[PDB]
């Protein structure tokens, strides 16, 4: 898999080059933030129990019929998968964020993932809203305006961490649909 | 691609973990290290068609029979291939200065470096022939700061301990 | 008077030089920014009245002797002439947060200030900290969304806060 | 598999085709044998403790409710 | 400009390049214009010498002086001009001792001094460690020198004071939890509430006795006057149900020789926190 | 303020010269002390009112007789004010372990205190039995390190030998 | 005359602060670059003959009027005077940049410096111009972009000490105004 | 005598004061720097006669006209006082690098010497002229350490703003 840095690196070995001074202007504004994406994937994962249960159970009062009687989420067998999915998906998407490329988000869980769900019936258009209800959290806890908690940093911005991880939300909602 | 990242979110994978406080310290060492490393990367990538071609002829320099017929280096078009190499292998050391890691070199240098080299009938000692050439030709304060000369030529003999 | 537009031009008129191209292109920044100056001016305009009386109120949780009998703002004169001095400074500051350069904010407030206070008993101490309390009411003003898109505006509430600082320590 | 491959290719070459990503893992402890029906356990408490770890093992070779899977048969 | 190994390094723009004195010259498109040089002035024939600034010295090029090189192309012209002396043909550097006067190739007389292995051209120095290499095709001799050859006739409208001159600036260092509370003292007080005395601070523990008498942010609520005409029994409840805990069990604890007590007396209101609350928790009403 | 800049600058604007070597030299000193005297002026800025509040009835421990009539400590005032004073002192001694030198106490607190503390009649021998008893509090690989506590008490004792 | 670190402390002598924890941050990194600003005093107070006489010479080179009768700069007593009234503010403004304030330059040279210039007659165009040549010459010795001297350092980036020095030129063009 | 400990202890009786810590730091100041400076000393002690040829040629190189008839250098007498005058200078800044400041040049060397120069008919700039050449052929790896030909490069500059 690859990160930020290793990413430059495979784009200047397809043209046999090296590395500028130029192509560096990037990287050394990479780790100048570089304290800021720690502070925000802290944010993430200090919250990351309590997102998954605020985002599956929303899916279900949207639509109650993946609880009905032959329905999706209807046995404790079934609601506890649906429970780690969606918590196997926020999971990946740190360490995207960690890493700052998706490298790892869709090759290691996405590569597969479409096929897998048709295999097992689970339905596309209610795992599209688990996933969109994580990233109206997720960008909610970076940008510090979570309705109801709070956390400490340094005063700054933030907005371009708020849509990269925007950015890896719907390739999810991409390679399923 | 070893790097700093890549290790530690490969660990929290295998054991289905989030990041944690051990993994972001992690990748705070990833900035205070990351200036005298990014600063030898872009000396060599300024000056690399001089340090290639001030190691290239060391090969030859110390193995005078590397011309003789049917050795490895008889014709010139064999002789432009060798400079070749040690030009690929420069750039991947500038590549291990900019990721932080050695995984360039291990993903496209060393790996199955060993047995075609063998089979080419290419004497391995003289690439390293050139390495230690240039490990031993930096000047300390001159070239780079001493932080960068130990970063540098700390992927040099990781590369030499590999080819031999 | 004269904004960060005519500072660079009047010192350039006395080397008598045309503008350079580098100095054309740092001017292009500053109509760069441009709305994101005119947000600072239209948060800080916007509530200027509550500025001022809660960090009053607030000054006078702090240092009550201020208003006991003996104390600098001990009467209805004294006490509205206090609320005056301090709408007066933010209304400079303002005015030179739209022009980006403090030689209206000198020249028509600052100069003679110090004077003043001194011919008068006024305690340059208590200025100063009521200076420092609408200072962080506006920087917390700044870098708020509340009705702006999101981005970074941390340049420009360095210039705001470098405002107060400068009213501040020309009293003190 | 992706625990164990030492190249960045060989973890593409596991996750695109899954049937080699299988017998990757087997191939393995064939070579290293460490499979169970390579290993003497060299005390009595071994025995047993290797006894206590496949009774897991057997007991995914049933369902949810108790009754035999089609697995070990 | 293609393999500095193929061909050896036998070619001209092939030597140079593997030579690592100066890769500055291909980096930009400097190669090209000295071999127009060359051209214009008719110096294929003649022996004559060069004098090549080294990787460094492009480096410590000023920024107002970078720029006037960008921006026109007859200074980059003139200005590498003066580096080819058709004075005293292919040099070495044993003939630059003693203080005379150099001629370039379009520039004006350049003045030199060499003392022993110190030479310098003026406004430059020559580094002599690598400097006496001489070329046999296309013969001319090449010597490294420190800093570019810069003449004053050249540098008459580079300034600092044109938009040159650095600057670097200033941040502000505040917090998130500091500008969500600043930032509820802004509506009026018939609006933000409570959160209209959110503007005062914590001061050190004397200032709120008795000279001073400054008030805490808890004196400001309702709480603060909360004296109801009911009150609780106490001899309703089952016996085991009433709980009392001490503050400590220690006399010098409690009341010190001095009056300064944290429990007892007037002076419980002389402590280091206390003077700000949360009022930020509930609402603006 | 005295302290390691204006002291060399002083000096060589008396004699009217320029920054010498001997003056960069002493800059020098203050960067290879700063680790000892800014540990100590971090630890005393953390837990000041529990030192300042431990040492104000060290005096009233000694000297009980200043709660006597027309005495220094009668009323609740006049304690707010003694533990106001020493709590002003281990303010300047936090600004002299940062600034480096003896500057803040001689012009703050020790100039013109001989003159108030005898007009107001106040006993010189408990401003300082107060910062006596702190110079002993101080337990050396406890609260600071060896050299931050080297740092703390001798601008502990500066002041006690300038009210003595 | 104030240093960096008693800046902070007379700032927070005005509210009763102790110095700590946020404050003390920004002192350390003034420890931490502090080989720097040693290495950069050391280059100025090194040529600092060559500057000043150099800043007079370019000042009376493109304006040659004020070695007329009538200019101010005509004799030898008033040329050997201006050299002086040069080398004096050269030093002021190395004192600066050695404590890290600029409380030394304001206090001791450039109160009183306006109605010094304005009893004698010296034109505050000119005396602008020559400290201008000054700064030129102070921020190329410090980032070594000096056309005619290449003074050895470490390697490194000191754009902050240069634009620290040109705030302090800037103040005796402002004050003399 | 200009040192860092003549420095602080004329500060300290110009006040009246004992010696605080502000005084103490500045002496530690002058021990870190001391391995720097006292190796460059050791270096021009024992390979002072070849320093002093190579300056001394270094000035009649430049000012050919001082060997005319009626200057400065006409015999051989008169250019063995010039050799002698440089070989003084490089005694004088000897005693620099070891006391620690600009004492033993400000006493011996530079005080007087505007005044014996004019009138012995002496030009400054070719005692200059061979103090700029060991300026300049120090070339800081070689002839001595790192921080060596900092303070050796320190005291010549200030040897040469003292004569021009
Ligand atoms: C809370 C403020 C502090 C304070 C203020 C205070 N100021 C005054 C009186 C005057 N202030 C000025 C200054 C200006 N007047 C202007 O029109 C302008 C705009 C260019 C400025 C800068 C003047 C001229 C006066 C005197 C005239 C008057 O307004 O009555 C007073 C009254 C003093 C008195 O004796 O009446 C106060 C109380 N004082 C404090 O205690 C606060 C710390
Ligand atoms: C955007 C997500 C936030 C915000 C972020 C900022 N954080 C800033 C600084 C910062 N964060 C941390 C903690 C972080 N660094 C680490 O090394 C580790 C763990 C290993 C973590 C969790 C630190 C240490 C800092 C530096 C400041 C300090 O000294 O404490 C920051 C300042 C910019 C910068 O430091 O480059 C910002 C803007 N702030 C916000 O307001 C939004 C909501
Ligand atoms: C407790 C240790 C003493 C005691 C002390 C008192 N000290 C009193 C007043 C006082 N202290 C100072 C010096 C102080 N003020 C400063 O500004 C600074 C430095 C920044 C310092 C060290 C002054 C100038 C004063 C007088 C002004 C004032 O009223 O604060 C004091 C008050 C005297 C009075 O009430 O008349 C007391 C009581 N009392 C004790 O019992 C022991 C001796
Ligand atoms: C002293 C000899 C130093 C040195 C000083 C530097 N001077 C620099 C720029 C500069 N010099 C002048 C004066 C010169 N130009 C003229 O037109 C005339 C005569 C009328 C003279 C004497 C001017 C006007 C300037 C430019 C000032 C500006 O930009 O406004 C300078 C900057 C860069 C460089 O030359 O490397 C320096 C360092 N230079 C030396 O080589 C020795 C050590
Ligand atoms: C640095 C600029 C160059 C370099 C120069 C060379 N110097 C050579 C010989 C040499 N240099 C000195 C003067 C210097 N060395 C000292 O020890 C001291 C005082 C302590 C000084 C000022 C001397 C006395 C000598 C002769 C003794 C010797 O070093 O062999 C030299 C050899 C050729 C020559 O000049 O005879 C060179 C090339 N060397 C370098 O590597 C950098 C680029
Ligand atoms: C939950 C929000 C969904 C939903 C999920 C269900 N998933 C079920 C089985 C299942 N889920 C996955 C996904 C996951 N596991 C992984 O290892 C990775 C990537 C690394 C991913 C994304 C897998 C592989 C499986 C099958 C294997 C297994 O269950 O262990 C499931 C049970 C189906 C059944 O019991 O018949 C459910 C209900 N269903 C929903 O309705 C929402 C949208
Ligand atoms: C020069 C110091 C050597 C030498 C080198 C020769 N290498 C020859 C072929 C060759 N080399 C490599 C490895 C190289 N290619 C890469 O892509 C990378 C890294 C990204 C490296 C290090 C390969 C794969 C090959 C075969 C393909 C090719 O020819 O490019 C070679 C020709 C051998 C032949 O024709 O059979 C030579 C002569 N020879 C020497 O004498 C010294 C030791
Ligand atoms: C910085 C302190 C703020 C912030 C500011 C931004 N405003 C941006 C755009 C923008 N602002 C306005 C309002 C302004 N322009 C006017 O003409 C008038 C009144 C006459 C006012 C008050 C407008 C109309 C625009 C639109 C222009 C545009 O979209 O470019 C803006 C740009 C968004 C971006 O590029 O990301 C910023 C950053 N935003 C913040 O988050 C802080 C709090
Ligand atoms: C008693 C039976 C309850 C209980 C009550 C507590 N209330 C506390 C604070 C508080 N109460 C109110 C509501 C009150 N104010 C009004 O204006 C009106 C109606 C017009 C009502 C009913 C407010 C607004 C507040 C906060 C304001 C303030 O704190 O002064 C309180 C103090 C809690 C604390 O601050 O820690 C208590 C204990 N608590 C109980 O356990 C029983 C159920
Ligand atoms: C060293 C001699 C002994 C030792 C002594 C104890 N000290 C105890 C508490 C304590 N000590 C201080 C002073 C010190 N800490 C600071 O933070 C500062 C200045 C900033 C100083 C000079 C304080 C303030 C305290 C009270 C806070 C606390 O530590 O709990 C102590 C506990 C009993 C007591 O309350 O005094 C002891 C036994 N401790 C040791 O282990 C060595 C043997
Ligand atoms: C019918 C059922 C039903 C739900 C369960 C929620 C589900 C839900 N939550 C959010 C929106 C959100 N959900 C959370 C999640 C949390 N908030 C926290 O403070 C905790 C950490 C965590 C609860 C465990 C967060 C942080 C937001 C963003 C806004 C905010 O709360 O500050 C959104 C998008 C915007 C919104 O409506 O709020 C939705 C649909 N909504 C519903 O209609
Ligand atoms: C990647 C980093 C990197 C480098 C270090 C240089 C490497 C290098 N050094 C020299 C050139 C040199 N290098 C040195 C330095 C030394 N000689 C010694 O014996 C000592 C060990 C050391 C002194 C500290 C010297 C003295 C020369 C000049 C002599 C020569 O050219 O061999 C040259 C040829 C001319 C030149 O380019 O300057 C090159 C390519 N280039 C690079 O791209
Ligand atoms: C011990 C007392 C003392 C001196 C004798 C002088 C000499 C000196 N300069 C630097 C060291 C340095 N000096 C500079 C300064 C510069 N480098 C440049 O590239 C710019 C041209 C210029 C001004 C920005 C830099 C960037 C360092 C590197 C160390 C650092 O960044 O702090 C160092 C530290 C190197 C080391 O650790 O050994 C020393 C000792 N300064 C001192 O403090
Ligand atoms: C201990 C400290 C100490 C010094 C620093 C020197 C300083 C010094 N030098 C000279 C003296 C001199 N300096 C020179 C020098 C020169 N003439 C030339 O041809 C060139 C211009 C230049 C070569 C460097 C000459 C020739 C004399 C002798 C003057 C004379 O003979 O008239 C004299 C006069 C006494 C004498 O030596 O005759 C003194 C005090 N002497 C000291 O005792």
């Amino acid at each position: 898999m690859l990160d930020a840095f290793s990413r430059v690196v495979v784009n200047s070995d397809a043209k046999a080059a090296y590395v500028g001074g130029s192509d560096l202007q990037a990287l050394k504004s990479f780790i100048a933030d570089g304290n800021k994406r720690l502070d925000a994937v802290n944010s993430i994962v200090s919250n990351a129990s309590c997102m998954v249960s605020d985002a599956v159970s929303g899916m279900i009062c949207e639509n109650p019929g993946l609880i009905s009687p032959g329905g999706n989420c209807y046995t404790n067998r079934r609601m506890a998968a649906c429970l780690r999915d969606g918590e196997i998906i926020l999971r990946y998407v740190s360490y995207a964020l960690l890493a700052g490329d998706a490298s790892v988000l869709e090759d290691r869980c996405l590569n597969g993932l479409k096929e897998t769900y048709i295999a097992l019936g689970v339905p596309t258009n209610s795992s599209i809203r688990a996933v969109s209800i994580m990233k109206a959290q997720a960008v909610a806890f970076i940008t510090n305006t979570a309705t109801e908690r709070k956390m400490s940093f340094a005063a700054g911005d933030c907005t371009s961490l708020a849509s990269e991880v925007a950015s890896y939300f719907d390739r999810v909602g991409a390679a399923i649909s | 691609m070893k790097s700093v990242i890549t290790t530690v979110v490969s660990a929290a994978d295998a054991a289905g973990r989030f990041p944690s406080n051990s993994d972001l310290e992690s990748i705070q060492g990833n900035i205070q290290r990351s200036a005298a490393r990014l600063e030898a990367a872009e000396k060599l990538a300024g000056n690399h068609e001089a340090v290639v071609k001030e190691a290239g002829d060391a090969c030859f320099a110390k193995y005078a029979y590397l011309k003789n017929p049917g050795e490895a280096g008889e014709n010139q078009e064999k002789i432009n291939k060798c400079y070749r190499d040690v030009d690929h292998y420069m750039r991947l050391v500038n590549y291990c200065l900019v990721v932080g890691g050695t995984g360039p070199l291990d993903e496209w240098g060393i790996a199955g470096a060993r047995e075609v080299y063998r089979t080419l009938n290419l004497p391995t000692s003289a690439y390293v022939a050139s390495i230690a050439y240039t490990r031993d030709r930096l000047c300390v304060p001159r070239d780079m700061s001493a932080q960068a000369g130990v970063e540098f030529s700390a992927y040099l003999d990781y590369l030499i301990n590999a080819l031999s | 008077m004269l904004d960060a537009f005519a500072k660079v031009v009047a010192q350039a008129d006395a080397r008598g030089e045309f503008l350079s191209n580098t100095q054309i292109d740092a001017l292009s920044k500053m109509v760069k920014e441009g709305n994101q100056r005119l947000d600072i001016v239209n948060k800080v305009t916007s509530n200027a009245s509550a500025i001022v009386t809660n960090s009053a109120r607030a000054l006078f949780a702090e240092q009550p002797q201020l208003i006991q009998p003996g104390g600098n703002a001990y009467t209805s004169r004294r006490m509205a002439a206090c609320l005056r001095d301090m709408e007066i400074v933010l209304r400079y500051v303002s005015y030179a947060m739209i022009a980006g350069d403090s030689s209206v904010l000198d020249d028509r407030c600052l100069n003679g200030l110090r004077e003043t206070y001194q011919a008068l008993g006024t305690p340059g101490s208590s200025v100063a900290v009521a200076i420092q309390k609408m200072k962080d009411a506006s920087v917390a003003l700044a870098n708020d969304t509340t009705g702006t898109p999101i981005g970074d505006c941390s340049s420009l509430v360095a210039e705001l806060a470098g405002y107060f600082d400068r009213a501040a320590v020309s009293v003190v | 598999a992706l625990i164990l491959a030492q190249n960045d290719h060989q973890e593409k070459q596991y996750i695109k085709y899954p049937k080699l990503a299988a017998a990757a893992l087997m191939a393995s402890t064939e070579v290293t044998r460490a499979c169970q029906r390579y290993a003497v356990p060299e005390s009595i408490e071994e025995e047993f403790l290797a006894a206590s770890v496949d009774k897991v093992n057997k007991m995914r070779g049933t369902t949810a409710s108790g009754v035999y899977k089609s697995s070990c048969v | 400009a293609a393999k500095p190994y193929e061909s050896g390094y036998i070619a001209e723009d092939d030597f140079w390049r593997g030579r690592g004195i100066a890769a500055w010259v291909y980096a930009t498109g400097a190669n090209k214009v000295i071999a127009q040089i060359v051209k214009d002035f008719n110096l294929t024939d003649k022996k004559f010498m060069v004098f090549i600034p080294n990787d460094g010295a492009f480096a410590r090029l000023s920024p107002q002086l970078r720029k006037a090189m960008m921006e026109d192309s007859r200074l980059v012209y003139d200005m590498l001009a003066g580096h080819i002396f058709t004075s005293k043909g292919s040099a070495m550097l044993k003939d630059l001792q003693g203080a005379g006067y150099l001629q370039p190739a379009y520039g004006e007389a350049i003045g030199y001094v060499g003392t022993g292995r110190v030479i310098k051209i003026g406004n430059a120095q020559v580094i002599p460690e690598s400097s006496d290499i001489l070329r046999k095709n296309l013969g001319f001799s090449a010597h490294t020198l420190d800093t570019f050859i810069v003449p004053k006739a050249l540098t008459k409208k580079v300034s600092i004071e044109a938009g040159f001159s650095p600057v670097t600036p200033a941040k502000y260092v505040s917090t998130t939890k500091a500008d969500l509370r600043y930032v509820g003292a802004t509506k009026p007080a018939a609006v933000g509430g409570r959160r209209a005395m959110n503007l005062m601070k914590q001061q050190p523990f004397w200032m709120y006795g008795p000279p001073y008498n400054a008030v805490t942010q808890d004196e400001y609520e309702p709480i603060s006057a909360a004296a109801p005409k009911a009150f609780v029994d106490y001899q309703i409840f089952a016996p085991g149900t009433v709980k009392v805990s001490p503050d400590s069990v220690n006399a010098n604890e409690l009341n010190p020789v001095s009056g300064m007590s944290k429990y007892i007396g007037k002076t419980q209101k002389l402590v280091g926190d206390q003077g700000i609350s949360d009022r930020s928790d509930k609402l603006p009403m």
